[PDB]
């Protein structure tokens, strides 16, 4: 974990998102690309209810 | 050194637009190679609306290392408190043989035409020997070398003018470098220079489309003919768009409007030209030489240069047709 | 028997040549027209590169024509060097920094360079202390001058000449040569280990041991030391020589015994940490052991007789000639001196101030200086494996046993077979009337 | 003297003109220029051949091209390649970089703005390094405003 920061916002991309309660996001990354969608799953034990995905907007959210 | 140094400045307004009729002046301090310095006499001129660029020329003492020029703006309304001031610096050509080279003219027209033979004045200031074997020049464009020239040098004058015929291959833009070789008692050292060559945009095969009926306005639904005309066999791609599409919004630029300018990006080198010793001028022109005389440092890979039903909707007439010589279609 | 010829690879451009090297097997011992026939043969090639120092990154700039890159902002003042000839650029045109005109140390090059442990010579330039570092530091000395500017590479330096002998008078360290630590830890080498001495000195003795022929040859030694300077090198970060780094920059990334072996040959096995510079008066004398019995036996005594300049002890030790002839004063004397009318010793004493030398030196491995280069870690380890195989060539083994407990040595391609006192002539062919041939002590092997 | 000039960066799948000039002599010698791989030792991409004469005034140029003969996988491949020149009086070599950017692509849409439930006419104009049409396969991807 070097301080850096690795983040270049001139490249326009999202940071690692915060999962719902009981977390567990798969394929963990430090910086996500715009238009990329990451699936979220639940820890042992639960079941994902509803549409489960997070898509990176053009803006950082 | 010994050659008058051209300085051409341009003033832009708040948003990316040139201004004219605006007087500007500069202050410079010429320093001597050994030490100390000298203050150069200031020069004032205005930017012409027609040209768009202000022109300055500074002649310096032969013992100058580098020069610094501070450009400031001058207007009767302009206060000294709120004004525009930009300082700049230029480093001299470095040669252990003390010999230099320079070229003139080149696009002041503005730009250039096709088929016309153009002459360029060159000077070999501070030579080791006034007698030079032969003059060699390489004209390049589109990131490639189009032609290889050769010339002879005579004592008839201090500055010789070389004539370069322009070709169809150079249409968007071009660069020309002129190098002359000398033979020293130990090792040989060649000197060169390069300048950007701008030229009129002209297609290899001229394409002209014109409607067969000639009228200011056409009645709706009128059967009309369209005529394609080309120099050589060519495929045409037509698009007929309404003028009302743009429209939304902010002018919506143009369908293309920039092609040769986008085709001009093929150039490997950056800037107009010139550089330290022989190497830097070549690499800035987009080339790397291989010779016995001078060594070429590549400065690694790094290139800092960046900017340096119906009736009736849109759109219709989306087609691709082969056009041998002249071809016509009716609709 | 020498060895098979090596193939040619990786052209020189800096040297603009193609070279190969041959290994040597079974070095000459008793005679038989030794190896000769130069090991490395050079051939003309076609240069691929421009012979420049290459460097990774250098985002912080500002690069030099040599390519040292000089991380901090040196430009343009004061010294504007970064390689020969001052590489310009740097300068010009803007003055100034580090004013007041400080004078450099007469010889900074000897504190630089490097030392070959096995050969005993300052082979080639490594340190190159000429680098200023942008910091202006100077030390003042007795008799000189004016101040003297301190190189960045040296951590500390001072002129410690004090208390007129005294020191050189308490010197000469009377010793008669005959038949941590520890001494066994000096065999693998690998720096200090407190390498400060631990034995020394530079070996020109190849002529002395060869002169042990036909005689019993008992030796005696006296030495004086005058330290004009005491220097210490900063071990954290060092600015390498343009020459050394150039040959270091261009090396095969794969391990090559031949090529890497040329590094130690050219630049030396070690570099100096701490240590002092100056000059020394060293002289070795040879006397026949038959003479000590005829002239009377004085062991601890007559060792004091060596002092002399400036009938028992009265006239002896290098006959005048006639005045000492009856008391002998034979035979041969050699010059072990290092560094540098009326008072000839004072003539070279002032000369050692003009042209000094490294006297008492402490060293560190050359492998420690390979830090911060392209593929640094890779070349470090490969250089460690190179020295291990390199030291093997010099360490005497195949020299074969010498009769009468003789210890074999190694000088170039010849063993020379140094024999103990009481042995007649070189190669241990004959024995003295002292009649002890029994010993024959063992060694590896 | 033998000054050989080339582009700073070679272009993969392109025609790169290499020019050579000589100091001149009473003797007319032939020359050869080629582009050899970093495995020098052992391979050759292409070989140009020229002839020198008083008619040519001791200067000539032959075009050199690099076909996609590069090794599969290990993307990005090659980078870089070696350039050589073999002549009677001189022989010299230099390493030069390569680029996989070749030619030009112009996308032309029938309209700048479209309404929902409407087709978008699209055509692309492909060109070589020589500006010739350069018949090549092309992929066209569409991206949401998101
Ligand atoms: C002489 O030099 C050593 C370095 O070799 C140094 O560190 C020590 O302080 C010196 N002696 C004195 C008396 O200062
Ligand atoms: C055994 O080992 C080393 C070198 O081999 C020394 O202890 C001595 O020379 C002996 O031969
Ligand atoms: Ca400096």
């Amino acid at each position: 974990k070097e301080v850096d920061l690795p983040e270049i916002e001139a490249d326009s991309g999202c940071p690692q998102p915060v999962p719902p309660e009981n977390g567990f996001i798969r394929n963990e990354k430090q910086l996500y690309l715009v238009g990329e969608d990451v699936e979220i799953s639940c820890l042992t034990g639960f079941e994902t209810v509803g549409y489960q995905y997070f898509r990176c907007l053009p803006d950082g959210t | 050194p010994g050659i008058p140094y051209p300085i051409k400045v341009q003033v832009k307004d708040s948003l990316d637009q040139l201004v004219g009729g605006v007087p500007v002046t500069l202050n410079a301090q010429t320093i001597d190679v050994n030490q100390e310095t000298s203050d150069l006499d200031p020069s004032k001129s205005v930017t012409r609306v027609d040209d768009g660029v202000a022109s300055f020329v500074l002649n310096l003492p032969s013992g100058v290392t580098v020069l610094e020029f501070n450009v400031k703006t001058d207007a009767p309304d302009l206060p000294e408190e709120n004004q525009a001031r930009e300082g700049y610096r230029a480093i001299a050509y470095s040669s252990l043989s003390q010999s230099y080279l320079y070229i003139d003219w080149t696009d002041n027209h503005k730009a250039l035409l096709v088929g016309e033979h153009l002459n360029i004045i060159v000077t070999p200031k501070s030579p080791y020997i006034d007698k030079i074997t032969h003059y060699n020049y390489l004209i390049l464009s589109k990131g490639k070398i189009i032609h290889f020239g050769t010339r002879e040098k005579f004592s008839d004058a201090s500055y010789q003018s070389i004539n370069i015929p322009v070709t169809q291959n150079m249409v968007p833009s071009s660069r020309l470098l002129v190098y002359y070789i000398v033979t020293g008692e130990q090792t040989a050292e060649l000197v060169s220079d390069s300048v950007w060559l701008n030229i009129e945009e002209k297609c290899g095969n001229q394409l002209q489309v014109h409607l067969s009926p000639d009228a200011d306005a056409y009645s709706p639904g009128q059967t009309v003919s369209l005529n394609m005309a080309t120099g050589m066999d060519s495929w045409v791609a037509l698009a007929a768009v309404d003028s009302a599409v743009y429209g939304v919004q902010r002018g919506a630029k143009k369908p293309l409007e920039r092609v040769f300018q986008f085709l001009e990006k093929s150039d490997l080198g950056c800037g107009a030209g010139g550089g330290l010793n022989n190497a830097n001028v070549f690499h800035l022109a987009g080339l790397t030489f291989l010779t016995n005389a001078n060594a070429d440092d590549s400065q690694e890979n790094d290139e800092p240069c960046k900017e340096i039903r119906s009736y009736f909707p849109e759109s219709w007439l989306w087609e691709v047709h082969l056009v041998p010589r002249r071809k016509q279609l009716q609709f | 028997l020498l060895g098979d010829f090596g193939p040619w690879s990786d052209c020189d451009p800096c040297i603009e040549k193609q070279s190969k090297v041959r290994s040597v097997l079974r070095p000459s011992q008793f005679g038989g027209q030794p190896c000769t026939a130069p090991l490395v043969a050079f051939q003309p090639c076609i240069p691929s590169k421009l012979c420049k120092i290459e460097e990774a990154d250098c985002k912080n700039k500002f690069r030099c024509d040599s390519g040292r890159c000089i991380a901090r902002k040196l430009e343009c003042n004061g010294e504007n060097d970064c390689g020969d000839n001052s590489d310009e650029r740097d300068c010009g045109r803007t003055k100034a920094v580090c004013t007041r005109k400080y004078n450099p140390i007469p010889s900074v090059q000897l504190m630089g360079n490097g030392f070959h442990f096995l050969a005993g010579e300052p082979r080639g330039e490594v340190l190159d202390n000429s680098f200023t570092g942008g910091i202006c530091k100077t030390v003042k000395s007795s008799r000189t001058s004016n101040p003297y500017r301190v190189p960045a590479n040296l951590e500390n330096v001072g002129f410690e000449v004090q208390t007129a002998e005294d020191d050189l008078k308490t010197d000469f360290y009377k010793d008669l040569t005959s038949l941590q630590g520890g001494s066994s830890f000096s065999v693998p080498i690998f720096y200090s280990s407190k390498r400060s001495e631990n034995i020394n000195h530079n070996s020109a003795f190849k002529q002395a041991i060869q002169a042990s022929h036909k005689k019993d040859s008992s030796f005696i030694r006296i030495h004086k030391v005058m330290k004009v300077l005491n220097f210490t090198t900063k071990a954290k970060d060092l600015h390498l020589s343009d020459v050394f780094l150039k040959a270091l920059n261009h090396l095969p990334l794969e391990y090559n015994s031949a090529l890497y072996s040329r590094i130690f040959d050219d630049f030396g096995t070690h570099y100096f940490t701490s240590g002092s510079l100056g000059g020394v008066y060293d002289l070795l004398y040879q006397f026949s052991s038959e003479e000590l019995k005829n002239s009377g036996l004085t062991e601890e005594e007559a060792k004091h007789c060596v002092r002399i300049e400036t009938h028992r002890c009265t006239t002896n030790k290098l006959s005048e000639k006639h005045e000492g002839s009856f008391i002998q004063g034979a035979e041969k004397s050699i010059s072990l001196i290092r560094g540098g009318e009326e008072k000839t010793f004072s003539e070279w004493l002032e000369s050692v101030k003009e042209n000094p030398a490294v006297i008492d030196f402490e060293l560190a491995p050359i492998v420690d200086l390979v830090r911060n280069i392209p593929c640094a870690v890779t070349k470090r380890n490969n250089l460690r494996k190179a020295l291990q195989e390199y030291a093997a060539k010099f360490d005497p083994c195949q020299c074969a046993p010498c009769p009468n407990n003789g210890r074999p040595t190694l000088s170039g391609t010849e063993c020379l077979c140094v024999c103990q006192s009481g042995t007649y002539g070189e190669n241990c062919e004959k024995q003295s009337p002292d009649y002890k041939s029994n010993a024959v002590d063992g060694q590896w092997g | 003297t033998y000054v050989i000039s080339a582009p700073k960066i070679f272009r993969v799948g392109a025609s790169e003109n290499i020019v050579i000039q000589v100091y001149g002599y009473t003797e007319a010698f032939d020359a050869t220029i080629s582009i050899k791989s970093y495995p020098d030792k052992k391979f050759s991409y292409s070989s140009g051949h020229v002839h020198l004469s008083s008619e040519n005034k001791f200067q000539n140029s032959a075009i050199l091209t690099i076909q996609p003969k590069q090794l599969p996988g290990g993307q990005n491949p090659v980078s870089y390649v070696y350039l050589e020149v073999v002549s009677k009086h001189f022989s010299k070599s230099k390493r030069m970089p390569i680029t996989y950017d070749n030619g030009f692509l112009f996308i032309h849409t029938d309209k700048p703005v479209y309404t929902p439930d409407q087709s978008v006419k699209v055509r692309v104009y492909s060109l070589n390094d020589d500006l010739k049409p350069a018949k090549r396969e092309t992929v066209l991807t569409f991206i949401d405003p998101e």
